[PDB]
RNA sequence: AAUGUUCAAA
RNA sequence: AACUUGAGUGCAGAAGAGGAAAGUGGAAUUCCAUGUGUAGCGGUGAAAUGCGCAGAGAUAUGGAGGAACACCAGUGGCGAAGGCGACUUUCUGGUCUGUAACUGACGCUGAUGUGCGAAAGCGUGGGGAUCAAACAGGAUUAGAUACCCUGGUAGUCCACGCCGUAAACGAUGAGUGCUAAGUGUUAGGGGGUGCCCCUUAGUGCUGCAGCUAACGCAUUAAGCACUCCGCCUGGGGAGUA
């Protein structure tokens, strides 16, 4: 009842196999009670307008995931911060 | 009359933010009140994943 | 928290003990508990190398673990105990082969799957796993010094390094008292913040429970007739005249840093106390 | 040494500093209004400019680069007549930048004076 | 606080069969509602304070209705008490 | 952006 | 006994820096690290104290740490008042519009009590980047304990607990009805063709009628009526014993 988008950015020095391979655990972090993922967009890799962790560049991920308990998204806020293959990330509520 | 702004549009909110990199006023552009807050509820979360810049 | 007393008695009139709130009291398990003798601060000949210890009430040691074992195998954490050798709290984990040992308690937990050695598991409260596996920015109690041997650092109630950053073959983790000391990369490091939190909050007004601890009690300087402490005794009372304050056996003891030149440690100190 | 450089000058009210550099910031030549004898808030004029330009940029003698590239810190009254000035070195000025820091409501500021 | 459809949980079964709610019988259940909705909010945010007002106000009105039902019945007042459990 | 005090009695 | 206009509950939608609890980011100041470099930077009316060849300030990269969130931003919004302005999530109060389905006067004001209550101050903790009482040094004057400059401790920061004052100010208590008009603006709702006029709620200006000592207030009254509470009775002495 509270569509949680999620989206984020995966570092350029990786090789191709691990890029193919975050994006199958966290849509699976976020399948534990409910994943509703219509949508697990490689908008792919652009030149973020400015700088960040001297990386140039990022692999933008957008997903969408609809819940109501909302235990599900805070998993990934724990997680996802703790591992470096994600400079940023967001969760954004719409109803 | 143009419906409802989020940050996945990657250009819509450059063409009122300044050559330089600040947001124009209302005075300047003269468009409503409620779009531009729709703007800066929009073009700030634009800049935390870097769609958009800070400073030129 | 901490409980206060009502003043009833011109003993008892500030004085403050720790509330025990968290404890779980079971009667302390018998197949940990190993025979512990007292020692009044009297070597093996005999006679008195350090002052101020003496008779306290009869310890009894609880023989915990740091080197820990056991990669991969979980662990429930059933009860939390007093312990009266160290100033932590202690806690009783059983593994799921069925072995019980002791680990000493982080900040917030009662139940619950805490693993050890874990390099592939997920560093919440209590989780213990090797060093370099260890995102940056996280506090850290219980770390090695040499690999294998046991933690010395960071155990006491309350106190948690934090690692500032790496090298490659070391890191740069800055203690609790302000230094900050490269460490072997490969080190076990239990993540979380050591209990029992206000332990320095106790007030302990009586002079008995300074002497229950096992402290007795001092005796200043310029008090003893010049023969056995450097700051004689003087008519009345009396200034202490040398030009510093200073040790029974003669060492100044008010601002003279004494560490043994280099001893094989000094290209590990990046940055001391200030 | 050879044949590069971006200028860096700043201009408070005192002691208009300019420092021209390489594609590095590796300090060729600074000049002052201080190493000229300007002590009594002529530390601070154009006319202070005018001997600020020339003589760091004429104290190439290792480069005497193609282009300048001002950037302008020091918001302060030493700006203009430090750019046309130093041209009169002979060094091709042919864009110009203005970089000074503007806070974002970091630390505040000290106390009004009276 | 209360949701939508759980508020209709709880209007529908005190209140006579009127088809339209709006009694002095089934305002206070809402308001109880409300405020165990609400004063187990205040347990854990003890810092809070503009919340709190809210609270206390509500409970002047409820003190309000639950003493302007004396003057027509007390046993609808009685049981009503009885079953919604207040002090008093 | 100054360094400048005072005026015995209604 | 009943009725419904007062006040409430339902229904649809509409906004908002209302609060409390975690998390993320950018600009900047300062202090450490190393490059290049050498004679001063900083300072005011003018100058000095302070820092500097033992390697400064200007500048290149990097690290650490705390504080506040430029642009939007506006007689703009929200709260009862103090106040609240980066961004996201979790919990949660309040008001506005239209609608008529219920309840049928359930309301107003509040003596004592009960609570919120900027800034400084205090207690046990932590945190300490910029500022910055006391104080220290240099000028200024006849003297300057000051205004000026270079430093700098408390404090300024967070949690828990007190203190409970201010030009806590529209210097204008609270509630409800009524008496010309223009004119901006914010959040809606209907009518007629991105635009033109109807009313509700706030919030700015100009203005008759009326009151006013005068300045001026004037549909947000200081106008015309009612209801309840707080307060004054010449200034000093004194918000003191
Ligand atoms: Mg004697
Ligand atoms: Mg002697
Ligand atoms: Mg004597
Ligand atoms: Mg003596
Ligand atoms: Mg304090
Ligand atoms: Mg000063
Ligand atoms: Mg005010
Ligand atoms: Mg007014
Ligand atoms: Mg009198």
């Amino acid at each position: 009842m509270r569509t949680y988008e999620v989206m984020y950015i995966v570092r350029p020095n990786i090789e191709e196999d691990a890029k193919k391979a975050l994006v199958e655990r966290f849509n699976g972090i976020l399948a534990t009670e409910g994943a509703e993922v219509l949508e697990a967009k490689d908008w792919g890799k652009r030149r973020l307008a400015y700088e960040i962790n001297d990386f140039k560049d990022g692999f933008y991920n957008i997903v969408r995931v609809k819940s109501d308990n909302n235990k599900a998204t805070d998993e990934f806020q724990r997680l996802a911060k703790i591992s470096d293959d994600i400079i940023r990330y967001m969760v954004i509520r719409e109803d | 009359g143009i419906t409802h702004i989020d940050y996945k549009d990657t250009e819509l909110l450059k063409r009122f933010i300044s050559e330089r990199g600040k947001i124009l006023p209302r005075r300047v552009t003269g468009t409503s009140a409620k779009y531009q807050r729709m703007l800066t509820t929009a073009i700030k979360r634009s800049r935390h994943m870097a769609l958009l810049p800070y400073v030129k | 928290a901490i409980k206060k007393y009502k003043p009833i008695t011109n003993g008892r009139r500030n004085m403050t003990s720790l509330d025990f709130a968290e404890i779980t009291k079971t009667t302390p398990e018998k197949s940990l508990l190993k025979p512990l003798p007292k020692k009044a601060g009297r070597n093996n000949q005999g006679k008195l190398t350090v002052r101020h210890h003496g008779g306290g009430h009869k310890r009894q040691y609880r023989v915990i673990d740091f080197k820990r074992n056991k990669d991969g195998i979980n662990a429930k954490v059933d009860s939390i105990q007093y312990d009266p050798n160290r100033s932590a709290n202690i806690a009783l984990v059983v593994y799921a082969d069925g072995e019980k040992r002791y680990i000493i308690a982080p900040k917030g937990l009662e139940v619950g799957q805490i693993v050890e050695s874990g390099a592939e598991a997920d560093i919440k409260v209590g989780n213990a796993l090797p060093l370099q596996n260890i995102p940056v920015g996280t506090v850290v109690h219980n770390i090695e010094l040499k690999p294998g041997k046991g933690g010395q650092i960071a155990r006491s109630a309350g106190a948690s390094a934090q690692v500032l950053g790496k090298e490659g073959k070391y890191v740069l983790i800055r203690l609790r008292s302000g230094e900050v000391r490269m460490i072997l990369s490969t080190c076990r490091a239990t993540i979380g913040q050591v209990g029992n939190l206000q332990h320095e909050l106790v007030n302990v007004g009586k002079a008995g429970r300074s002497r229950w601890k096992g402290i007795r009690p001092t005796v200043r300087g310029s008090v003893m007739n010049p023969n056995d402490h450097p700051h004689g005794g003087g008519e009345g009372r009396a200034p202490i005249g040398r030009p510093s304050p200073m040790s029974p056996w003669g060492k100044p003891t008010l601002g003279k840093k004494t560490r043994r030149g280099k001893k094989s440690s000094d290209k590990l100190i990046v940055r001391g106390r200030k | 040494n050879i044949e590069n450089g971006v200028a860096h000058i700043r201009s408070t009210f005192n002691n208009t500093i300019v420092t021209i550099t390489d594609e590095f910031g590796n300090a060729l030549s600074w000049s002052s209004a201080g190493a000229l004898g300007f002590k009594g808030s002529k530390k601070s004029t154009p006319f202070a400019a005018q001997m600020a330009s020339e003589t760091a940029s004429k104290s190439a003698m290792e480069h005497g680069l193609k282009t300048v590239e001002v950037t302008v810190k020091g918001p302060g009254p030493g700006r203009e007549s430090a750019i046309r000035a130093l041209q009169s070195a002979g060094l091709e000025v042919t864009a110009i930048r203005d970089v000074t820091p503007v806070p974002h409501n970091g630390c505040r500021p000290p106390k009004r004076r009276r | 606080a209360i949701s939508q459809e759980r508020k209709n949980e709880i209007i529908k079964e005190y209140r006579v069969h009127e088809t339209d709610t709006g009694s002095p019988e089934v305002q206070i259940a809402v308001l109880t509602a409300e405020i165990n909705a609400v004063n187990e909010h205040l347990r854990t945010h003890k810092k809070d304070h503009h919340s709190r007002r809210g609270l206390l106000k509500m409970v002047g009105r409820r003190r309000h209705l639950l003493n302007y039902l004396r003057s027509k019945d007390i046993q609808r007042y009685r049981e009503l008490i009885k079953s919604l459990g207040i002090r008093r």
